[PDB]
């Protein structure tokens, strides 16, 4: 646990001198579509065996109850 | 003081009459204080300053 030489420069500002809200909602519809065209993988991954299973399930119940009849 | 401003009477003379002074080149521009940092760092000096 220790630390290294670095040799950089740093510029910075003052907290009171610049705008704090406007930037949570400044673009909101391109940062959507990042995260969805870079995440559509996972979400369909981790809510595809749920679905698959639910269906068949289902269907499976309501074979057997409605074979079982008069 | 009578020499040296008679001297200088006699003596100066072709200087630019321009009417400016620089009370109306500081009154634009003013000098406004922000507050602000920079940092260097080098880390092979003995001493910071
Ligand atoms: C079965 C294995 C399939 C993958 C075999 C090697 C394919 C290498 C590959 O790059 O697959 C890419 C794909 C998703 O990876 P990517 O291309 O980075 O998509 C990002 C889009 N935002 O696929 C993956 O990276 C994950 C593949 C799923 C692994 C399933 C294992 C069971
Ligand atoms: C009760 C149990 C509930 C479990 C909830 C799941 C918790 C999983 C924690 C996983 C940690 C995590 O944050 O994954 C982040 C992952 C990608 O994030 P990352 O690549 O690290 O940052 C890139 C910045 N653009 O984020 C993604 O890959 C996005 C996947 C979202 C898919 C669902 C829709």
């Amino acid at each position: 646990k220790g630390f290294v030489p670095m040799k950089a420069v740093t510029y910075g500002l003052s907290p009171f001198q610049q705008k704090i809200m406007p930037g949570l909602w400044k673009d909101l519809p391109t940062k959507i579509h990042h995260k969805v065209s870079e995440n559509w993988i996972s979400a369909t991954l981790l809510l595809g065996p749920l679905v698959g299973v639910y269906s068949y399930v289902q269907n499976y119940q309501e074979k057997e109850k409605l074979s079982h009849r008069y | 003081h009578e020499d040296i401003v008679e001297q200088v009477k006699k003596l100066f003379t072709k200087l630019s009459t321009d009417p400016t002074t620089a009370s109306q080149l500081v009154a634009k521009e003013p000098a406004i204080f922000t507050g602000s940092e920079v940092r260097m760092l080098d880390d092979e000096i003995p001493l910071a300053q």
